[PDB]
């Protein structure tokens, strides 16, 4: 790919106490456009772990095609394994690095929040193959702005409950809904445990337009 | 799958070929031919195996197939096994003069057919070819010269030569009434006349079932010859006048 | 494609197809060879002329370079592909490193053709046996000797083709070292051994040799007449 | 009697490898001993003819500057094997700035020791010893056609691999050194040929830690003859 | 004799041996039966001990290609995992060109073309192995398929594959099959195994059972098999 | 007998007798024992020698930090399906950075070993795998065939008389879950010595022993280290 | 960077600086230039470190074989022939790479200059560098045929330290190398700040 | 259009002691002007006796990493031992010229103890030359850590200065004196400083932090 | 350009019975001569020829490569060729490389193998074929060469005036061209006698 038509924003990622949560928003853009104001940018992979993505969406659709059915293939031999949330992060890493060697890359950046045998996971994936692990990942303009929320209050207080995790990240999903010129007041927050992976309906913000009278 | 093949490839237990043996008895059927070279210019003589009275005869060329214009070839065997060589030999002769823009020299000609005819010996279990056939050409460096060619891809230069089992007889006639550098063109057309005439059982030589073409040298051209039906008639009455003739010491 | 072996195992341990392939090379016609120290000789026989035919095209000795020269047995048309191959390779060889060729080098190369042209499948082996005489660089004469297996091998004097074992057996008791002291003693000690070949009637012998500085020179049929006729004059001091 | 070349037999072993064992019957003699001093090695050269050059029949080839080689079987299948082992330490040293050792030589030849076929021939018909010394101290393996890899103290090989055998186990211990196994061995040479011995029947090959080559001149040799 | 080498050959009565060697060599193996009710499909098959031979749950001839297909494996075993992985990756690609779900029908007819292609080369063997295939869907019912070593493919109410073949299907028909739910069916499956089988054969069996259905959300899975235990208790009851 | 020659050709009783050839190949070979606990799975193997001073050939050879394997039959079809097995274990280990489970790698080898076995001029391997290692959910041994039949078995031994070697193991397998290794090896090479002529068992020269465990990588001990396992034996009654 | 070579009555000298730069920022001052091949042959690194150090080591493994088949060590004029053919298939691709041969064969001593543009010439006198035009000049005043071997170790090794006191990416250490019949030896390995005290007085 | 390469920072140095081997690198990895994370060390245990370190792009690094943990396997299945520090280092030379049409931008170090337990430090380049030093830095901040350790460990341009050997617990101080004096003036050193110590005994860990800026 | 390398003229012009083709001699590289007797047109049978301009590479490869073809037609057939069976041969053998072409524009004259009648074409460099019944021309001075034909040429036309018109067409209009001269051959061929001429031009 060298020129990502229809293209997503950023995607924020914290961890807490026993999970992970991730919200991203609902919208797609071409270029200043924005086109297609209802689409889904997280996908729920099977029980433990849990993928959402920026960067170009025809692409992001390849790679739900194929990560979709390397899962069905492991639960049909039946053995008692699965994929850990590291294992995934390890083999996205090797066909980003195996794609862009070509010369011919995926216009991607991804984000794998896991939560397994009582350890919340968080990784990066970059379009250029790099990759490390955070407490907290923020991509896009929320590396900008999102990003100095985050490790303020982790720096701070280094672990956090869901409640107080979940109430932080809509406060920086406000604040993208601000400054960013290509974002969107309707977002979806998916959030793993030890149940499950859970993904929660089209929420919206609430701003302040107080300012708008000082001149 | 493994008993199917025919291992056309493996010696035979005497130590020597086995199949290629089966190949050169073919050549001695169906076939008799010869040329014979002494001085400037050489000659070919040709039998029609067929000779029914309803064929058309329209080709006004045969057995001697003019592959060059300094060379042509007289074959006898399995007929259509020629026309992929005289085919192949054509090209190989027209490449040399892409390459180089000079005529291909008539001994070369004959060593890259003779690689090809190898090649279906050496490997692969694939028939060969059961193909023998003769050589007549010029040159800038020997002249006017002859080849016998063979199945096994050998070759060898000749001055008089046989093809067809009806003519290993000739051979014992081209030993005793051969010369050394006395071919005038009545002298060698005469002694063709006279082998065709014992060897070949066909009574009192019809002009319409031997054939005769020839190479002469001209200032430049190299003019070969497929003499016409005409005055091969008045050489045999000359060969009948001969026979006549020297019947008066008896 | 051919996916077929030709040459596999006996039971009672050796290959068909070489010891198949070696009986070609029996009923071939006989050419010697020795070395000297300065001048090498070879001389094929049973040269068997049609009396009215061409002698050009029917040569048994041939040369890779101005060093080597060829002598050999078997079946005319594989020697035809080995040499115009070795032809090649010792040509290129000048291409690499510019020294000419050794002699013990383009033996090596043709025993290793010969070798994998029997390792391979759906391949007949060759059924020739060749002599391989040089003198190379510091001019030591030697020569070699091939077999359908493809094992190059050193000698001092050969023989082959039908009737080996007589002619060897004649160098068998002919070990002296005075006939390699003069050079005409030389070509007529290997004119005395081609004599008790086939008839040899001063007619069929065809020798040539080689002084080490020159390429091969072939002698003319006057001396070959001129030399059976001081062997017959060195055979009748018996009395 | 045209039967598969990839084909068990019915009592289950093999049909053409076992008649490649039978092949290295005909073949000459050859006994090479380690030493905790080194490894010492002899074969015999079968001289047919007076008129035949000797130094042109090698059986000793070196495959490195620390490990030789003995052959007994068809020569110039063996030539195939001494080829590629050549150049497969050449490939170790020129990727690795170090030598090969003494067993991991014959890993890579034992590979396509048996990897015959149609698509990807015949199985070989040589098999071999190989000495040498290495980090481990001197070593000395034997393999077969069969792929068959194993390190012996001191295996004899060839025609007369039988009767060899039987009379080094009489004649061999653990506290050997160096020249004693030179001349015992030669002593069981010609208890096993027909010829007698001189200096162009045989020939040695001693590699030592110290004396780091094999390296084994002629006229060295008619001086453990007239000493024995 | 001597026409029946080569599966590319004909008998000169008009058949190929190679075929027919390779169905019987089928018949050898042990029983596995398949049924389907109105709303799925239920498998049985019975497993050989042979002394002790294996950890219980080894090499289960109830394989799993699909989310909502099951096989029912018999005959030689390795040829039958061979299939299984025809049948995996051709459900896959079925998924990715096309985006749903490979429709039973359609399953059946690109693997048993796939067995076909080989009974008409001299390079390679026809198969050994013979199964079933169930599945089970909302807006197509439940489907039970067939597969012989030769090609022959299609529908069933039922069918039973090994040594026990005509002798296991006589009593199948006995049975109601429109009316019957399956969870009815998988004691009832039970039986049929048990009946047939006496231990002068050979004295310890063991038995699997899966089951696909709308009850299982068209998911393929093995029954709880541990859990509710009431396929050996009702079977036990056939005493007289 | 006609029937008899290639892989290809079904006999006229269903039964291909190329692979009924090729487990005779597998009976040639020495015999060994591997078996397993709760925790750890220990396989035992016995050693031959072709003459007095040639050194014994090695059995059980390491692939990965938790996988090993026994072997049993011809040496070629040894190293070329051990050159395939440790190149996929360091695969999944590239790729997905994590040790492959035993169980779906010996199905990786059932496919490998399917292809030879069924189209023209290929012969099966001859060849005895026993595998031992532990994926995520404990210890496993498995065994294959020419015929590609892997067995999830709890105890088992291949070669030649593994006839013995088995009757040893049915009378012993429930004391196999409870006992800690250093009985559990010992109960190990109990069985092999059946296996054996009456005058001769387990010198120091002819047994290796590999144990995987929980906090133990598959470590392989020879003739030096067996030693402190080789006491505490009682001899063999007559 | 600054080569030389010369041959003359008593074998070759061979003689090398020691700096590797980056720019204008030195990676390192003790930069081993002249490449050991053979205990009978030497060569030498010019331009690209790595291009000469990979090529002349895969030189050193085809020369080692055809030892071990030929019974022979190889000529110099074949060494040199054999890398002029490696580097012509990578023609126009950007390799960096003009290094000598030097070497003792049966037709006496033996000097040879590779490029990476397919140059191969002979000759008696040769120098390879950035700074290899400050090299000319010093040595062909002092060159002669008829030397002692005192007489060119002076010579050479002055002629390097005055190509490094003009060039400024030529530096370090001054390496010396003597070829003789039985094999190459190494002479010595002077500072250049060590011999400017030298050649101050 | 899409640009292949992209600089990331960090900044690794060996020291080759008598006995012992020092490897230190910072833990930020930053692209831009931005920080990714603070926690990302460049030391790799390669084995018992052997550290190595990896800088410039991080995608390369990640990749060379696990070509190389793959090859050790392959060494010592193949040849029943591990491989040595200098045959590491021959075996680099070789991986990073197989792609000399399509280069790494990795700038690698390998520090350990060679066969007779002496320090080894071999510097590399992203095409694939090497040679055998006493101490190497590598990196964003290398220009600012040569030349000091010329004067310290090297004792150049001092006049009646003696050569003492460098002792471990002097070079410990000397480690963790440069990072802080490079940490004031690049942008790219980091925070934490992980130490790796290679001994005949062993491989000890330490952090170290630094200024958070 | 590239087609101005080496230039070069050719011209032929269709008479009433009989036909004629004329070329310049002079061979250069842009500026500088090298020699005057470069070869431009070959003959392809009796009484027919063909002529070449453009890249003398290709001038010499591309007749090179047609008389490889052409002894092959008339060996696997007794026949010779005919004018129109060279000019679909041609338009073949230009057609092949499409992209990467032979920098050459031919030009064919020659009369009826059976009867009298004549025949010109000219092709381009990818190989479209044209006929006309007057005059054709190729080279780098062809708009001189218009000039020429289109105020000479009569329809009937004797031998000796056809001489005479395609003379002053060629000596006018290569004398105004720079890269082209150095002499000027005219071949005026027949039924029954082919006659070569070379005439007096300006050598500067």
């Amino acid at each position: 790919t060298q020129n990502p038509m229809v293209t997503g924003t950023s995607v924020l990622g914290v961890k807490f106490e026993g999970g992970v949560v991730i919200a991203a928003d609902m919208l797609g853009s071409y270029g200043s456009l924005a086109r297609f104001r209802n689409i889904s940018r997280i996908m729920r992979v099977n029980n433990s772990t849990m993928l959402g993505a920026s960067g170009d969406y025809a692409d992001f659709q390849y790679l739900k095609q194929v990560l979709g059915q390397m899962v069905i293939d492991e639960e049909l031999l039946g053995d008692g394994h699965s994929y850990s949330p590291r294992a995934i992060h390890s083999w996205l890493t090797r066909a980003m690095y195996s794609r862009r060697s070509k010369m011919n890359p995926l216009w991607n950046t991804m984000v794998i929040g896991g939560y397994a045998d009582g350890e919340s996971f968080l990784g990066y994936v970059d379009m250029l193959g790099v990759a490390y692990e955070a407490p907290s990942l923020a991509t896009g303009y929320g590396a900008y702005l999102a990003q100095p929320l985050l490790r303020e209050v982790l720096e701070k207080q280094p672990v956090l409950s869901q409640t107080e995790a979940r109430d932080l990240v809509e406060r920086c999903m406000r604040v993208l809904y601000y400054r960013d010129a290509r974002s969107y007041n309707r977002f979806q927050i998916a959030t793993v445990t030890e149940k499950g992976v859970e993904i929660e309906g089209p929420l919206s913000t609430e701003t302040n337009w107080d300012i708008a009278h000082m001149i | 799958s493994r008993r199917y093949d025919s291992r056309t490839t493996i010696f035979s237990p005497e130590g020597r070929l086995y199949q290629v043996e089966y190949a050169m008895e073919a050549i001695g059927h169906a076939g008799t031919c010869l040329g014979i070279l002494a001085n400037d210019g050489v000659l070919l003589a040709a039998e029609r195996r067929n000779i029914h009275k309803l064929l058309d005869e329209v080709f006004f060329s045969e057995k001697i197939y003019k592959l060059n214009e300094d060379m042509a070839c007289s074959v006898a065997g399995i007929t259509s096994d020629a026309n992929v060589l005289t085919n192949e030999l054509r090209l190989i002769a027209q490449r040399y003069l892409l390459q180089y823009q000079e005529p291909i020299p008539c001994e070369q000609l004959v060593t890259a057919l003779c690689d090809i005819k190898q090649a279906y010996t050496q490997f692969g279990g694939k028939r060969p070819f059961g193909v023998s056939l003769l050589y007549i050409g010029w040159d800038k460096h020997y002249g006017f010269q002859l080849y016998q060619s063979d199945p096994s891809g050998n070759y060898g230069g000749w001055k008089a030569t046989c093809i067809g089992n009806n003519s290993a007889a000739a051979v014992s006639m081209l030993k005793q009434d051969y010369k050394e550098g006395e071919m005038t063109l009545k002298s060698a057309l005469a002694l063709a006349i006279k082998v065709l005439n014992k060897t070949m059982d066909v009574s009192k030589l019809s002009a319409e079932k031997v054939e005769i073409a020839t190479l002469t040298r001209e200032n430049g051209k190299t003019v070969i010859r497929v003499l016409k039906q005409k005055e091969v008639e008045q050489l045999i009455k000359k060969h009948e006048e001969e026979e006549a003739k020297a019947e008066r010491e008896k | 494609s051919y996916d077929r072996a030709i040459t596999v195992f006996s039971p009672d341990g050796h290959l068909f197809q070489v010891e198949y392939a070696q009986e070609a090379v029996k009923k071939g016609s006989t050419a010697v060879g020795v070395r000297g120290r300065d001048i090498v000789v070879l001389g094929v026989e049973k040269k068997s002329v049609a009396k009215l035919q061409d002698e050009r095209t029917v040569r048994k000795i041939c040369a890779l370079d101005d060093n080597v020269c060829m002598a050999f047995a078997g079946l005319t048309a594989d020697a035809r592909i080995v040499i115009n191959r070795a032809r090649v390779e010792c040509q290129s060889h000048r291409l690499t490193v510019e020294d000419p060729v050794t002699v013990e080098y383009i033996t090596r190369y043709i025993a290793s053709l010969k070798q994998r042209y029997t390792q391979s499948n759906g391949r007949r082996p060759f059924g020739i046996s060749a002599l391989i005489v040089g003198f190379d660089f510091d001019g030591t004469p030697r020569l070699y000797q091939t077999d359908p297996s493809g094992t190059y091998h050193a000698w001092k004097a050969n023989a082959i083709g039908r009737g080996a074992k007589s002619v060897r057996e004649f160098l068998e008791k002919n070990y002296t070292d005075e006939a390699i002291e003069t050079d005409d003693l030389t070509i007529k000690l290997v004119i005395k051994a081609l004599l008790e070949v086939v008839q040899s009637g001063g007619k069929n012998i065809e020798l040539a040799v080689m002084r080490r500085d020159q390429s091969l020179k072939i002698l003319n049929p006057e001396e070959i007449e001129k030399y059976v006729a001081e062997i017959e004059k060195e055979k009748e001091e018996n009395e | 009697y045209d039967r598969g070349v990839n084909t068990f037999s019915p009592e289950g072993r093999l049909f053409q490898v076992e008649y490649a064992i039978e092949a290295i019957k005909l073949g000459s003699t050859a006994i090479g001993i380690q030493t905790s001093e080194g490894v010492c090695l002899a074969v015999e050269k079968r001289i047919t003819s007076p008129l035949m050059e000797p130094s042109s029949i090698e059986k000793i080839v070196e495959i490195d500057a620390h490990i030789g080689c003995a052959m007994s079987g068809l020569i110039a299948d063996a030539k195939t094997l001494i080829d590629k082992a050549r150049v497969e330490t050449q490939n170790h040293w020129f990727t690795y700035n170090e030598t090969m050792t003494v067993e991991s030589v014959t890993q890579a030849v034992s590979n396509l020791a048996l990897q015959f076929g149609e698509e990807d021939s015949r199985p070989f018909g040589v098999a071999l010893l190989f000495g040498g010394v290495d980090e481990k101290g001197p070593q000395l393996f034997h393999m077969d056609p069969s792929g068959t890899f194993v390190q012996c103290d001191a295996r004899a090989i060839g025609s007369a691999s039988e009767g060899a055998q039987s009379s080094l186990q009489e004649v061999y211990h653990k506290s050997m050194t160096l020249k004693e196994a030179i001349k015992s061995s030669l002593i069981i040479l010609k208890q096993v040929m027909e010829e007698k011995l001189n200096a162009t029947n045989i020939e040695l090959a001693t590699v030592q830690p110290g004396q780091n080559f094999h390296m084994f001149t002629k006229e060295e040799l008619e001086e453990v003859i007239k000493d024995i | 004799t001597g026409y029946d080498l080569s599966a590319s050959t004909f008998s000169p009565d008009g058949r190929v041996f190679q075929v027919e060697y390779a169905m019987k060599a089928v018949e050898n193996s042990s029983t596995a039966i398949g049924i389907r009710c109105k709303d799925g499909v239920v498998f049985g098959v019975e497993k050989l001990v042979l002394s002790k031979l294996y950890e219980e749950g080894s090499n289960k001839r109830l394989f799993n290609v699909d989310r909502h297909v099951g096989m029912a494996v018999a005959g030689l075993l390795a040829d039958a995992r061979s299939l299984a992985d025809i049948a995996r990756e051709e459900a896959s690609n079925f998924r990715s060109n096309f985006g749903y779900n490979i429709p039973l029908k359609h399953l059946a007819d690109r693997v048993a073309m796939y067995v076909h292609a080989y009974t008409l080369y001299s390079a390679v063997r026809p198969f050994g192995c013979s199964f079933m295939l169930g599945s089970y869907s909302v807006n197509d019912g439940a489907q039970l398929y067939m597969i012989d070593p030769s090609g022959v493919s299609y529908g069933y109410w039922g069918c039973a594959i090994g040594k026990a073949r005509q002798a296991a299907k006589t009593e199948i028909e006995k049975l109601q099959m429109k009316e019957m739910t399956c969870r009815d069916i998988v004691k009832e499956v039970a039986k049929i195994i048990y009946i047939v089988h006496d231990e002068v054969k050979d004295k310890a069996f063991e038995l699997e059972l899966s089951w696909v259905g709308e009850l299982t959300n068209g998911r393929h899975e093995i029954v709880p098999k541990d859990i509710r235990e009431e396929a050996e208790k009702y079977a036990k009851e056939s005493l007289k | 007998n006609q029937y008899d020659n290639d892989v290809t050709v079904w006999s006229p009783q269903g039964r291909i007798h190329q692979i009924e050839y090729a487990m005779e190949a597998v009976k040639q070979g020495s015999a060994t024992v591997g078996l397993k606990s709760k925790t750890h799975a220990v396989l035992v193997a016995l050693k031959r020698a072709q003459s007095e001073l040639a050194a014994h050939q090695k059995k059980i050879l390491h692939v990965d930090n938790h996988i090993g394997i026994s072997i049993a039959g011809l040496t070629a079809d040894a190293r070329l399906l051990c050159n395939f097995m440790r190149q996929e274990c360091l695969d999944s280990r590239f790729v997905f950075d994590r040790p492959l489970p035993v169980s779906r790698l010996v199905s990786l080898i059932g496919s490998k070993t399917q292809i030879p076995t069924q189209r023209y001029g290929r012969r099966p391997y001859g060849v005895g795998l026993l595998i031992a290692g532990y994926d995520d959910m404990g210890p496993h041994i498995f065994q294959t065939c020419p015929s590609a039949n892997y067995f999830d078995c709890r105890a088992m031994s291949i070669g030649a008389r593994s006839q013995s070697a088995r009757t040893y193991l049915e009378r012993h397998m429930s004391e196999f879950m409870e006992c800690n290794l250093n009985e559990l090896v010992k109960h190990g090479l109990r069985a092999l010595r059946e296996t054996l002529p009456a005058e001769q068992d387990l010198t120091t020269k002819n047994v290796s022993i590999g144990i995987v465990g929980k906090d133990l990588e598959f470590t392989i001990y020879d003739d030096d280290d067996v030693s402190p396992f080789l006491e505490g034996l009682e001899e063999r009654p007559q | 960077t600054t080569t030389l070579a010369f041959k003359f009555r008593h074998g070759v000298i061979v003689a090398a600086d020691s700096r590797a730069t980056a720019g204008a920022y030195i990676a390192s001052q003790t930069v081993k230039k002249v490449i050991e091949i053979n205990p009978y042959l030497l060569g030498t690194m010019a331009g690209g470190a790595a291009d000469c150090s990979f090529w002349e080591r895969l030189l050193a493994r085809q020369c080692r074989i055809y030892e071990l088949r030929n019974k022979e060590r190889i000529s110099v004029a074949a060494a040199s022939k054999l890398l002029a053919n490696m580097v012509y298939q990578y023609k126009g691709m950007g390799l960096s790479m003009g290094t000598m041969i030097c070497g003792w064969d049966k037709r006496g001593p033996g000097l040879y200059y590779v490029d990476s543009e397919g140059n191969r010439i002979s000759g008696a006198t040769f120098s390879v560098g950035s700074g290899s035009v400050y090299a000319y000049g010093v040595m062909d005043r002092g060159y002669s045929y008829d030397l002692e071997v005192e007489q060119a170790y002076d010579l050479a090794r002055r002629a390097i330290y005055q190509a490094t006191y003009r060039d400024a990416y030529s530096g370090g250490a001054v390496n010396l190398y003597h070829v003789r019949e039985d094999g190459w030896i190494r002479v010595s390995s002077d500072n250049v700040a060590d011999l400017h005290e030298k050649y101050s007085g | 259009r899409f640009s292949p390469y992209v600089f990331n920072g960090g900044t690794i140095l060996a020291i080759a002691g008598e006995d012992f081997a020092i490897v230190a690198s910072d833990t930020r990895l930053s692209e831009g002007f931005s920080i990714h994370t603070r926690d990302s060390p460049k030391c790799y245990k390669l084995t018992d006796k052997t550290v190595i370190g990896c800088s410039g792009f991080h995608g390369d690094c990640l990749t060379l990493t696990k070509i190389i943990e793959a090859r050790l396997k392959m060494y010592k299945h193949s040849n029943n031992k591990a491989m040595t520090t200098g045959a590491i280092a021959a075996m680099l030379s070789t991986i990073l010229y197989s792609r000399r049409f399509f280069p790494y931008y990795v700038y690698n170090i390998i520090g350990g103890l060679d066969e007779e337990g002496k320090g080894a430090v071999y510097s590399f380049d992203p095409v694939g030359s090497y040679q055998r030093d006493s101490f190497k830095a590598g990196g964003s901040a290398s220009a600012m850590l040569q030349p000091l350790l010329d004067n310290q460990v090297g004792f150049k341009n001092m006049q009646n200065v003696e050569h003492v050997p460098l002792s471990l617990d002097r070079a410990m101080r000397l480690v963790k004196d440069v990072f802080i004096s490079a940490a004031e003036r690049d942008v790219y050193t980091g925070d934490a400083l992980r130490i790796c110590i290679v001994t005949k005994e062993g491989i000890r860990e330490e952090t170290v932090s630094l200024r958070k800026d | 350009s590239i087609m101005s390398y080496n230039g070069g003229a050719v011209m032929a012009m269709k008479g009433k019975n009989c036909v004629a083709i004329a070329a310049d001699r002079r061979f250069g590289i842009q500026a500088q001569m090298v020699t005057t007797d470069f070869q431009k047109i070959f003959p392809m049978g009796d009484r027919l020829y063909i002529g070449l301009a453009g890249l003398a590479t290709d001038v010499q490869t591309v007749a090179q490569r047609l008389k490889f073809r052409l002894n092959l037609y008339e060996l696997k057939e007794g026949r010779q060729i005919k004018p129109y069976t060279l000019m679909s041969m041609v338009a073949n053998l230009l057609y092949e490389k499409r992209f990467g072409p032979y920098y050459t524009e031919p030009v064919i004259a020659g009369l009826d193998p059976k009867t009298f009648k004549p025949f010109i074409c000219s092709l381009d460099l990818i190989g479209c074929p044209m006929v006309t019944d007057d005059f054709v021309v190729s080279g780098t001075c062809a708009e001189q060469m218009y000039g020429m034909c289109e105020s000479l040429w009569e329809p009937n036309m004797d031998p000796d005036h056809l001489f005479e018109t395609i003379s002053q067409a060629m000596l006018n209009a290569v004398d105004r061209d720079a890269v082209s001269g150095m002499g000027v051959i005219v071949h005026i061929i027949e039924k029954d006698k082919i006659t070569t001429r070379t005439l007096k031009a300006r050598m500067d």
